[PDB]
């Protein structure tokens, strides 16, 4: 408030170079002058953190050490920027500070380290493959899905999900397609743009057509990649097989990946019967590549109406007449027991006690 | 790409056939001018392909 | 001129292939990076050249 | 406005004291359908005529069954096993029996979107399709952790009573359907 | 509110919200700019 | 010094790798007549699977806990009228009927 | 960044935020005075719900400036990089 009129407007102007909290209503000024600091004076504070000056980074111990240590290498590895680092340091302080995880294993403690490592890369929406996670973090995929779900329980923290073009873009980008390298002729060479789009929009066909759900991702993306590096070019690729692409791109091949080329060939057959032109030319699972690029120009109805004639394993669309079949109920209970010759039967005899023990002698 | 200023300036430079003597000169202000003492020219131009 | 828009740095990443052994069974690397140098404009491998 | 599914009990596990020591020697010796190896294991599993039902008796008298539908059903196989461990030569007692978990399964009989379910209630669900196929929702209202598959298939645990177990698919159910 | 914008190659109108990766369809630059106001300005010829 | 006693491996591509989380287990599927032998087992035995495993060498414990638990899945009659008969423990017979398994098996892998 | 603070009595932004756009940017072509600011930044002072102070980017100049363009990139660290062309 102003101390000579008692109002509350007082606005911050500045008068030619001059700070003055001054009232609006009688010009009363309130406060004036402000210090700064000079620029050899800036020059000569020094910077120290509040890892110094507050007083932490002692009350550490060396296993810490180590594990903050590991977090920074893999970070630094992995190429991720500093704020990714920092992110991963807090979430690592954050898990170690409670005891479960502070008295572990050392594959635990490491496998913490590529947990913390995924949950950062998560949380700015980055695409990273816990395959290659575990890969360069000494673990296997057991022990670090176990002790990933433990840590998760334990500490409750946001869980994106892996966004599918992300990933798919960031798998593109591995094959060396691009360039014409020695190895690769030329006409396995094809475009980034135009090869990244059709696997974009495959793979948005897959997740809107129930087949990325509840399988792995991978080997989807390595499947549509496959179909537009094919159907780019019929002619030269008809023969080619996904092992031979697999080889040739010097990328390893995913088990599934067989099954969710041929789900998705399954796929865009049922496209192709319900276009016009396709189903008069009775194509089938090796010449609807060349038509694949027409099937996803108009793949909105076509889906709908494929539906309209959902995805589950093979297993379960084997007519299921008696799902879930119900059980006859058996509560019978007597009295109390039922008798006492089940209680012999069960019961060794010495015969075979003696014939147990000369055996495990 | 030509700056505001510079085609203002351009613009200004630019004489006017208007005879002087049917005119008078505007008062301290009125940037709204008057029928009297003003003359407006419009200049729109749309660059496209052929 | 991007990367003086973006504020970034001009540079190119080194690559190396190298050979170690791991558990006494030689791996060998065609393709790994070690590191980003800034290159020079109108050099040989600059875009502008 | 009822779901009209009930889901189906597969598991029922309660743990139950006798109250005195036991000799796993011996009560493996005298037995034909003891599995006891102390190197490995140092619990006896016992199996009977019941439906399903594994105990895994221990020295301090704690004994687990598990694998039974009901809990009736639960009590008649611990009663039994008590039964049989008596039998055996050891003053073994019926006290402190409480359903300890209760696994059940359920179907909808339509596909769940997983993505939209975890979107949709991330503070109590998790789904990691990179590790295991089903997602995980852990409620509280119905006190429960529940396995939920994209065919339709949801599985309950981390209950005590039936009645818990139906009013958390009673209640899960909309949210599905929705 | 839809807020536009200008690619930096493309030149092509694009309305993107807050918080968005800045991206431009039909291509991949990472330049945006703002288009020029519809407010009057008043310039002198001095 | 190694004298070329090992070959260079162009494998690890430095773009990416996958998880397989299936390394080892990799079981061996069994037969009518071994499982015929195994129920006989079973009724001469029990359930303990020490004893089983040390009579069955060429089946892994594990493997015989494995089908024993999936036979208490699918097929309990067989099991119930497996613990309802009864036969005394043989180890000469048994040896040789493991000899007779043996020659079965190598006429199997000869077939 | 914050929208124009637009004032209640007049319903139009206040001479000091008079330049900005909609999403708080001030926007090409117009003439940007003494003490007016350019960008409505705010940021949060924790690092439970977020307290987010104003930090604006005020011009300061003893001459008039026109903005000619506003470019705004994203760099790696989803840092937006806003750079505003004065002339004069
Ligand atoms: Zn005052
Ligand atoms: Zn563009």
């Amino acid at each position: 408030r102003c101390p000579d009129c008692g109002s509350t407007e007082l606005v911050e102007d500045s008068h030619y170079s001059q700070s003055q909290l001054v009232c609006s209503d009688c010009g009363c000024v309130v406060t004036e002058g402000v210090l700064t600091t000079t620029f050899s004076d800036e020059g000569n504070l020094r910077e120290v953190t509040y890892s110094r000056s507050t007083g932490e980074n002692e009350q550490v111990s060396r296993s810490q050490q180590r594990g903050l240590r590991r977090v920074r290498d893999l970070c630094r590895v992995l190429q991720l920027p500093p704020t990714f680092e920092d992110t991963a340091v807090a979430y690592y302080q954050q898990a170690y500070r409670h005891s479960g995880i502070r008295a572990a294993r050392l594959q635990k403690k490491e496998v913490l380290v590529g947990c913390c490592v995924l949950i950062t890369c998560r949380q700015h929406n980055w695409p990273l493959t816990m395959g290659a996670i575990c890969t360069l973090l000494y673990a296997d995929l057991d022990v670090f899905s176990s002790t990933y779900m433990q840590i998760v329980k334990l500490l409750g923290l946001d869980v994106p999900s892996l966004c599918l073009a992300e990933l798919v873009k960031t798998y593109c980008s591995s094959f060396k397609l691009f360039q014409a390298s020695p190895s690769v002729p030329a006409k396995y060479v094809e475009d980034k743009e135009k090869m990244l789009s059709r696997t974009m929009q495959l793979v948005e066909l897959a997740n809107e057509t129930w087949l990325v759900t509840g399988r792995h991702p991978l080997p989807v993306i390595t499947a549509a990649t496959f179909l537009a590096w094919q159907s780019l070019q019929p002619a030269d690729r008809l023969s080619c097989s996904l092992a031979r692409f697999c080889k040739l791109a010097n990328v390893d091949l995913p088990y599934p990946a067989s099954s969710r080329l041929q789900e998705l060939l399954a796929v865009l057959l049922r496209m192709a019967e319900q276009l016009a032109w396709l189903r008069v030319l009775r194509l089938d699972k090796r010449s609807v590549v060349k038509h694949i690029g027409d099937l996803l120009q108009h793949r909105q109805s076509l889906v709908r109406s494929a539906f309209r004639d959902l995805l589950l394993p093979p297993c379960m669309l084997k007519s299921p007449k008696r799902i879930c079949p119900v059980p006859p109920v058996s509560t019978v209970t007597g009295d109390e027991n039922i008798s006492d010759s089940e209680i012999e039967q069960y019961l060794r005899t010495p015969q075979e006690v003696r014939d147990f023990q000369r055996a495990q002698a | 790409i030509v700056q505001d200023e510079i085609l203002a300036h351009r613009l200004g430079l630019i004489p006017i056939h208007a005879d002087p003597r049917l005119f008078e000169y505007r008062n301290q202000g009125d940037e709204e001018g008057t029928e009297i003492d003003t003359l407006q020219f419009r200049l729109q131009v749309r660059c496209t392909r052929n | 001129h991007e990367c003086r828009l973006r504020d970034m740095t001009y540079s190119a990443p080194i690559t190396v292939d190298i050979e170690y052994t791991r558990g006494s069974q030689r791996i060998i690397r065609n393709a790994l990076p070690i590191g980003r140098m800034p290159i020079m404009l109108r050099s040989s491998n600059c875009v502008l050249t | 406005e009822s779901s009209g599914i009930v889901p189906q009990l597969q598991n029922i596990v309660s743990t139950v004291n006798l109250g005195c020591k036991l000799d796993l020697k011996t009560i493996a010796l005298r037995a034909r359908n003891a599995e006891y190896n102390p190197k490995r294991f140092a619990a006896v599993i016992m199996r009977i005529r019941e439906p399903r039902t594994t105990a895994l008796i221990f020295s301090s008298g704690k004994m687990v069954c598990t694998g039974a539908k009901s809990e009736e059903q639960s009590r008649l196989a611990a009663r039994k096993y008590a039964r049989v461990v008596q039998k055996l030569g050891f003053p073994a007692k019926f006290l402190d029996f409480k359903i300890q978990n209760m696994v059940g399964s359920c179907d909808v009989k339509f596909p769940i979107r997983l993505e939209g379910l975890v979107l949709t209630h991330q503070q109590f669900s998790s789904y990691e399709p990179e590790l295991f196929p089903g997602l995980i929702y852990r409620m509280i209202k119905p006190r429960i952790v529940l396995l939920i598959f994209v065919s339709g298939k949801v599985v309950l645990t981390g209950a005590k009573v039936r009645a818990e177990i139906y009013e958390a698919f009673e209640n899960i159910y909309p949210i599905l359907k929705g | 509110q839809p807020m536009i914008y200008i690619c930096g190659e493309c030149h092509t109108e694009n309305e993107i919200k807050s918080r968005d990766p800045i991206r431009c369809r039909e291509c991949g630059y990472r330049i945006m700019y703002k288009k020029r106001t519809k407010r009057l300005v008043v310039f002198d010829a001095r | 010094c190694v004298v070329e006693e090992n070959d260079p491996i162009f494998e690890r591509g430095s773009t990416t790798t996958y998880s397989s989380f299936r390394k080892n287990y990799y079981s061996k599927p069994w037969s009518n007549k071994e499982t015929d032998m195994f129920f006989l087992a079973i009724s001469m035995v029990g359930t303990d699977f020490s004893m089983i495993g040390q009579l069955f060498p060429h089946r892994a414990r594990i493997e015989i806990k494995n089908k024993f638990k999936r036979e208490e899945k699918t097929n309990g009659w067989r099991i119930d009228k497996a613990f309802q008969e009864k036969r005394p423990f043989d180890f000469d017979f048994f040896a040789h009927l493991l000899q007779k398994v043996l020659a079965e098996e190598e006429k199997r892998k000869q077939k | 960044v914050m929208g124009p603070m637009l004032d209640a009595a007049t319903r139009k932004p206040i001479w000091r935020h008079e330049i900005l756009d909609a999403d708080g940017i001030c926007s090409p072509g117009e003439k940007v005075e003494n003490k007016q600011v350019l960008v409505n930044k705010s940021m949060p002072t924790v690092t439970q719900q977020p307290q987010y102070k104003d930090v604006p980017i005020t011009y300061k100049g003893a001459t008039d400036s026109y903005i000619e363009k506003v470019m705004i990139s994203s760099n790696a660290e989803d840092a937006f990089l806003i750079k505003m062309l004065l002339r004069q």
